[PDB]
C-alpha cells in the first residue's frame, strides 16, 4: 500500500530515510512510473532492485567492554557491559539491557565505650578483650572497616569524687594508699580509624579510676558517641555498630540531683581541642529515649555486654530499648560475637543510577527485575538489595532527528558505585550511496544539475525526473 | 495566665532550685526560696534562701541573713570545720510555725583529729531561722564524730558520711521535722525525725556537734536488694494502717531493686507497713511520692512518677514520655495490691512524672486535684505542667490543665514545684514553679 514513506516524500535519499525508519531506497534505475525508492522493504523486495545496494540502515549496538562480573582478583567487575558503542537513526528508538552486581564488601564503623571504675578493675581485663577480639571478628568478615572507643567513669562532681584530702582530686585513691588517674565523666581516646594496632595500643595503655558510688554515667558516654560526627568520624554511608562494657549499675537520668546536676544532655557535642566532657558537671544523664533517638536517626545498633551478675538488667533495657542487642561479658565473647554477626547479616543495601552527559533531546524509559524476578516499569530501584543478587535493568532510548554532533558520549553511574558504564552513540544521517555525489552528469539534461543515487536534482526549481522540466515551463492544465 | 508574677535574684545563682511556703506567726506567708548558687560577700558561690514577700512585681528579694561563714571549732582534741564553699544551701527550704528550716544536702563538714580525718562529705546540715527571735541554729543528725576507719571496719554499718541530709524535708502535724536522705548509709538512704522544740532548746552557740534524744533514724537493712537504691529519695507523711494517732511514713526509691523503684510504707517505729513496686523497668518509679485521698473516703492513696517511663501508641514503638501509677488503699486492714491506675503522658521526651505536688482541691467541692511536672515537655521541648482533676473512681487520664513553659530553652520549667498553700487567701492554692534555669520563680494563681 502507499503506507507513509511513498507520501510525503520522494525527493531525496535523506528525505526519502527520514518520513519513517521503516523506509527503503531502491538506488538501481527502475521505473519511476510506480513511485519507486520509498515504501516498505518488503514491497521493494517484491519489486526487485537489490543488487546489494539496498540502503536499509538499521540501529544496532555493538559491545566494546563487557568484562564478566565478579563471582567471588585485581578487577573489581560491578557494571557489566563496561563500555558501549551504539549506532541510531533520527527518530528511532532501541532497548539495551544492563546489569549489576554487588562486590565491594559492606563497609563498617564500629564505636566502643569502656568503663574505667574501680569496681571494673576486677573485670577490667575482660573488656579489654572484647573490644580488640570483635575488632578480629570485623577483620576476617569484612575488609572496609573504621574502629574507634572512649572510655567513661563518672562525672566529675561530689560525692562521685573524694574530696579531702586535697590530693584526692589528683589521687582520690588515698584510703587504700594505692595510686589511680583522677576521674572523669567522658574522655574519647580513639577515633574511627583503620588502624587496628593504634586501637589496641590506646586500649591497653588505658587505667583504671575510682568513684564512689555503684552506678557509672555509661548515658553521658553513650550520647557523646552518638551525637559527635567530626570527632567520632562518622561515615553516613556505612552501617554503625556501638557497643558498651560495664559490670555494675549504670547512671540513669536524674540521679544527678544527688550531686546537684539537673540540666539534661541535650543532642549536641561538647567535646572540642581537649577530648573531655566540658560540661559535665552541668549537664545531666540523658534518659533512654535520648539515646534511642540518637541511635534511630544516626542508624547505629547497639549490643550492652555485660557480666552474667546483672545480665537481667541489660536484659531488660534492651526489652525496653528497641533494636539493641544484650550479651555476656566475661571469659568468652561468644554471646556477643553471635549477636554481632547476626546484626550484621541484616545490612540492606540499595542500587539506585543516574545519567549524566545526556542531552535533554533524547528520551529515555526502564523496567526493573530484582532477585524478585518481577518486572515493575518506572522504578529505577528496588528495595532489599544483597551482596551476591544481579539486577537488571531494561532502557529503552528514543532520539528524534540527527544532532548536528555526530557523535555523543554519556555515563551511567550506580549511586556509591565507583564503576560506570561509558555508552558512545553515533549517527549517520545521510545516505552510503551519497559519497558518489557525481556533482555533474550527462544524465542531468546534458550536465546541468547533479545527480543522486538515480534521482537528478537540478537548478533552483527543476523537479523533474530527467532534470528538463525546468522552473517556469511544465505547467499542464 | 496574666496573674503570673516573676520573682528575680542575683545574676547566675540558679534561683528556683527549691520553692516552699513560710507562715511566720505574724501571720505574713511569704515563698522560701533556695539558690543553691548564691552569690555571698566573698564573691563565692554557697548558697542563698530569699524569703520573698507576696509582691504583683516579684524581682529581687532580700536574702535572709543566715551563717555563710565557715566555723573552725576545736573540741576534745579534735577540728569541726564546716567547709561552706559550694554548699548548696537551699535543696530544701520548709516551715512550720516561726521556724523556717533550710538544708544544705552538699555542706560538707570535716573533722580533724591528728592524721585521720572524717572527711568533708555532703553530711547535710540545715538551719533553724526564727526572724522574731532572731534565732540562727543548726541541726545535722549525720554529723558525727566517728572517723571513716569505724565505719570501713564495721562493713559500712550505720554509715553516716554522705547522708545528703535534707534531700527530703516534711513536717508532721504534730510538730515533729522529718528529714529523708537518700545518701545515707552508703546511699541507701535514711530518715530522722526529730521534734523542732527539743532540738532548739538543746541548741547552744559554737557547738555544731551534740547528741539529740529525741532523734529517731531509720533501722538499716543489709539485705542487698537495698544496696544503691536509695532508700529515702521521695518521703511522704501520712496514714495508711488505720491509726490516726500515729503517722505514717512512705519513702520512695527510684533505684531500688536494680533500678526497678518502689515505694514502702512504715510506721512510725520505721518498721515496713507495705511495699509496692512499679510495672515497668527503668522509668525511675519512686522519683517523687505523693500521699493524697484522691477518692476521698478517709484512706490516703499513694501517687507515683515516672518520667522515663515509656509507652508505645502505634508501629510497637517504644517511645519515652512518663507516667504515673495511683494506689488505692483498700477498705478496712487490707494490703495493697496492683497499681490502681496508671496515667501517660502526651508529650515526647517530656519527662512527665519527674515532681509531683498535691493541689488539695480545684473546685472546693470534694474531690481531690493534683498537678505534675513535665520540666522538658511542651512542642517545642521545654517545660510543662500537666493538672489532673481527680475522682472518685481515680484520676483521669486526660489532664484537666495544661500549663507551657514560657522561659527560653534550657530553663527547666517546672523541675521544682509545690501547692496546697494559699498566698493571697482566696480559698484556692497558688502554684509556684522554681524554673532554675532561668533564675528565676514563676507564681501563678490557679482560678477554677
Ligand atoms: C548576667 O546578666 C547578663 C545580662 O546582662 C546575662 O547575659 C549576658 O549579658 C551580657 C551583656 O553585657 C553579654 O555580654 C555582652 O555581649 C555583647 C555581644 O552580644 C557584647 O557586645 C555588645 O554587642 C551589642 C550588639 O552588637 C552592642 O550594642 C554593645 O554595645 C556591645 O558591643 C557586650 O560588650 C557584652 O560583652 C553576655 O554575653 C550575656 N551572657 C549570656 C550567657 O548570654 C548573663 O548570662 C548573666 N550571667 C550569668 C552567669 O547568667
Ligand atoms: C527485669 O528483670 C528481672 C530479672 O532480673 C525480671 O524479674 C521477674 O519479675 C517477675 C515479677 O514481675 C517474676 O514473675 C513472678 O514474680 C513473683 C513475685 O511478684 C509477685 O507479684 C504478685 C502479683 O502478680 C504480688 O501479689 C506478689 O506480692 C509478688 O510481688 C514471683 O513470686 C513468681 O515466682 C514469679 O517470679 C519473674 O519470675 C522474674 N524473673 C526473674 C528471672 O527473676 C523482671 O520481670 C524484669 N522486668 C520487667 C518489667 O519485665
Ligand atoms: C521493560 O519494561 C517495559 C514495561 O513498561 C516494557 O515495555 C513494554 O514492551 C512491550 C514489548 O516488549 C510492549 O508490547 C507492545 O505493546 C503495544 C501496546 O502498547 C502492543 O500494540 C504491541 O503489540 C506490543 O504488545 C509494551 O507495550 C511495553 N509497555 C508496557 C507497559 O508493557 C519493555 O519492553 C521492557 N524492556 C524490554 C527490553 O523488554
Ligand atoms: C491517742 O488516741 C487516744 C484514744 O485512742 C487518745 O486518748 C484520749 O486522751 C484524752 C486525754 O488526753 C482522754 O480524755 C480523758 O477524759 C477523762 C474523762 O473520761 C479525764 O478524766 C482525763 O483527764 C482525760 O481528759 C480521752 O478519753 C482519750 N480517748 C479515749 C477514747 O479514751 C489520745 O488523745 C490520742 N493521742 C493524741 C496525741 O491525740
Ligand atoms: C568497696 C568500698 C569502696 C567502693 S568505691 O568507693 O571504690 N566505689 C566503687 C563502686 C562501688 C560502690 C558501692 C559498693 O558497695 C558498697 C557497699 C555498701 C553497703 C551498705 C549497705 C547498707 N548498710 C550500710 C552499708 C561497691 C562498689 C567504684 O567502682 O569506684
Ligand atoms: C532489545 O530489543 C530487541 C528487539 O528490538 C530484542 O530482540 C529479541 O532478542 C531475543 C534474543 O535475545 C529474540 O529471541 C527475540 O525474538 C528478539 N525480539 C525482537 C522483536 O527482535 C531484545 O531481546 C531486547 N533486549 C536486548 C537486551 O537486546
Ligand atoms: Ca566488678
Ligand atoms: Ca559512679
Ligand atoms: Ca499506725
Ligand atoms: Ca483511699
Ligand atoms: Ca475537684
Ligand atoms: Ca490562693
Ligand atoms: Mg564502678
Amino acid at each position: 500500500g502507499p503506507n507513509i514513506c511513498t507520501t510525503r516524500g520522494v525527493s531525496s535519499c535523506q528525505q526519502c530515510l527520514a518520513v519513517s525508519p521503516m523506509c527503503a531506497w531502491c538506488s538501481d534505475e527502475a521505473l519511476p512510473l510506480g513511485s519507486p525508492r520509498c515504501d516498505l522493504k518488503e514491497n521493494l523486495l517484491k519489486d526487485n532492485c537489490a543488487p546489494e545496494s539496498i540502503e536499509f540502515p538499521v540501529s544496532e549496538a555493538r559491545v566494546l567492554e563487557d568484562r564478566p562480573l565478579s563471582d567471588k582478583s585485581s578487577q573489581v567487575t560491578q557494571v557489566s557491559p563496561q563500555r558501549i558503542a551504539l549506532r541510531l537513526r533520527p527518530d528511532d528508538s532501541k532497548n539495551f539491557s544492563i546489569q549489576v552486581r554487588q562486590v565491594e564488601d559492606y563497609p563498617v564503623d564500629i564505636y566502643y565505650l569502656m568503663d574505667l571504675s574501680y569496681s571494673m578493675k576486677d573485670d577490667l581485663w575482660s573488656i579489654q578483650n572484647l573490644g580488640t577480639k570483635l575488632a578480629t571478628q570485623m577483620r576476617k568478615l569484612t575488609s572496609n572497616l573504621r574502629i574507634g572507643f572512649g572510655a567513661f567513669v563518672d562525672k566529675p562532681v561530689s560525692p562521685y569524687m573524694y574530696i579531702s584530702p586535697p590530693e584526692a582530686l589528683e589521687n582520690p585513691c588515698y584510703d587504700m594508699k594505692t595510686t589511680c588517674l583522677p576521674m572523669f565523666g567522658y574522655k574519647h581516646v580513639l577515633t574511627l580509624t583503620d588502624q587496628v594496632t593504634r586501637f589496641n595500643e590506646e586500649v591497653k595503655k588505658q587505667s583504671v579510676s575510682r568513684n564512689r558510688d555503684a552506678p557509672e554515667g555509661g548515658f553521658d558516654a553513650i550520647m557523646q558517641a552518638t551525637v559527635c560526627d567530626e570527632k567520632i568520624g562518622w561515615r553516613n554511608d556505612a552501617s554503625h555498630l556501638l557497643v558498651f562494657t560495664t559490670d555494675a549499675k549504670t547512671h540513669i537520668a536524674l540521679d544527678g540531683r544527688l550531686a546537684g546536676i539537673v540540666q539534661p544532655n541535650d543532642g549536641q557535642c561538647h567535646v572540642g581541642s581537649d577530648n573531655h566532657y566540658s560540661a559535665s558537671t552541668t549537664m545531666d544523664y540523658p534518659s533512654l529515649g535520648l539515646m534511642t533517638e540518637k541511635l534511630s536517626q544516626k542508624n547505629i545498633n547497639l549490643i550492652f555486654a555485660v557480666t552474667e551478675n546483672v545480665v537481667n538488667l541489660y536484659q531488660n533495657y534492651s526489652e525496653l530499648i528497641p533494636g539493641t542487642t544484650v550479651g555476656v561479658l566475661s571469659m568468652d565473647s561468644s554471646n556477643v560475637l553471635q549477636l554481632i554477626v547476626d546484626a550484621y547479616g541484616k545490612i540492606r543495601s540499595k542500587v539506585e543510577l543516574e545519567v549524566r552527559d545526556l542531552p535533554e533531546e533524547l528520551s529515555l524509559s526502564f523496567n526493573a527485575t530484582c532477585l524478585n524476578n518481577e518486572v515493575i516499569p518506572g522504578l529505577k530501584s528496588c528495595m532489599g538489595l544483597k551482596i551476591g543478587d544481579t539486577v537488571s535493568f531494561s532502557i529503552e532510548a528514543k532520539v528524534r532527528g540527527c544532532p548536528q554532533e555526530k557523535e555523543k558520549s554519556f555515563t551511567i553511574k550506580p549511586v556509591g558505585f565507583k564503576d560506570s558504564l561509558i555508552v558512545q552513540v553515533t549517527f549517520d544521517c545521510d545516505c552510503a550511496c551519497q559519497a558518489q555525489a557525481e556533482p555533474n552528469s550527462h544524465r542531468c539534461n546534458n550536465g546541468n544539475g547533479t545527480f543522486e543515487c538515480g534521482v537528478c536534482r537540478c537548478g533552483p526549481g527543476w523537479l523533474g525526473s530527467q532534470c528538463e522540466c525546468s522552473e517556469e515551463d511544465y505547467r499542464p492544465s | 495566665p496574666v496573674q503570673l508574677t516573676f520573682y528575680a535574684g542575683p545574676n547566675g545563682s540558679q534561683f528556683g532550685f527549691s520553692l516552699d511556703f513560710h507562715k511566720d506567726s505574724h501571720g505574713r506567708v511569704a515563698i522560701v526560696v533556695g539558690a543553691p548558687r548564691t552569690l555571698g560577700p566573698s564573691q563565692e558561690e554557697t548558697g542563698g534562701v530569699f524569703l520573698c514577700p507576696w509582691r504583683a512585681e516579684g524581682g529581687q528579694c532580700p536574702s535572709l541573713l543566715f551563717d555563710l561563714r565557715d566555723e573552725t571549732r576545736n573540741v576534745g582534741s579534735q577540728t569541726l570545720q564546716t567547709f561552706k564553699a559550694r554548699q548548696g544551701l537551699g535543696a530544701s527550704v520548709v516551715s512550720w510555725s516561726d521556724v523556717i528550716v533550710a538544708c544544705a544536702p552538699w555542706q560538707h563538714w570535716n573533722v580533724l583529729e591528728k592524721t585521720e580525718e572524717a572527711e568533708k562529705t555532703p553530711v547535710g546540715s540545715c538551719f533553724l531561722a526564727q526572724p522574731e527571735s532572731g534565732r540562727r541554729a543548726e541541726y545535722s543528725p549525720c554529723r558525727g564524730n566517728t572517723l571513716s576507719r569505724i565505719y570501713v571496719e564495721n562493713d559500712f554499718s550505720w554509715d553516716k558520711r554522705y547522708c545528703e541530709a535534707g534531700f527530703s524535708s516534711v513536717v508532721t502535724q504534730a510538730g515533729e521535722l522529718v528529714l529523708g536522705a537518700p545518701g545515707g548509709y552508703y546511699f541507701l538512704g535514711l530518715l530522722a525525725q526529730a521534734p523542732v522544740a527539743d532540738i532548739f532548746s538543746s541548741y547552744r552557740p559554737g557547738i555544731l556537734l551534740w547528741h539529740v534524744s529525741s532523734q529517731s533514724l531509720s533501722f538499716d537493712s543489709s539485705n542487698p536488694e537495698y544496696f544503691d537504691g536509695y532508700w529515702g529519695y521521695s518521703v511522704a507523711v501520712g496514714e495508711f494502717d488505720g491509726d490516726l494517732n500515729t503517722t505514717e511514713y512512705v519513702v520512695g526509691a527510684p533505684t531500688w531493686s536494680w533500678t526497678l523503684g518502689a515505694v514502702e510504707i512504715l510506721d512510725s517505729y520505721y518498721q515496713r507497713l507495705h511495699r509496692l513496686r512499679g510495672e515497668q523497668m527503668a522509668s525511675y518509679f519512686g522519683h517523687s511520692v505523693a500521699v493524697t485521698d484522691v477518692n476521698g473516703d478517709g484512706r490516703h492513696d499513694l501517687l507515683v512518677g515516672a518520667p522515663l517511663y515509656m509507652e508505645s501508641r502505634a508501629d510497637r514503638k517504644l517511645a519515652e514520655v512518663g507516667r504515673v501509677y495511683l494506689f488505692l488503699q483498700p477498705r478496712g486492714p487490707h494490703a495493697l495490691g496492683a497499681p490502681s491506675l496508671l496515667l501517660t503522658g502526651t508529650q515526647l521526651y517530656g519527662r512527665f512524672g519527674s515532681a509531683i505536688a498535691p493541689l488539695g482541691d480545684l473546685d472546693r467541692d470534694g474531690y481531690n486535684d493534683i498537678a505534675v511536672a513535665a520540666p522538658y515537655g511542651g512542642p517545642s521541648g521545654r517545660g510543662q505542667v500537666l493538672v489532673f482533676l481527680g475522682q472518685s473512681e481515680g484520676l483521669r487520664s486526660r489532664p484537666s490543665q495544661v500549663l507551657d513553659s514560657p522561659f527560653p530553652t534550657g530553663s527547666a520549667f517546672g523541675f521544682s514545684l509545690r501547692g496546697a498553700v494559699d498566698i493571697d487567701d482566696n480559698g484556692y492554692p497558688d502554684l509556684i514553679v522554681g524554673a532554675y534555669g532561668a533564675n528565676q520563680v514563676a507564681v501563678y494563681r490557679a482560678q477554677p
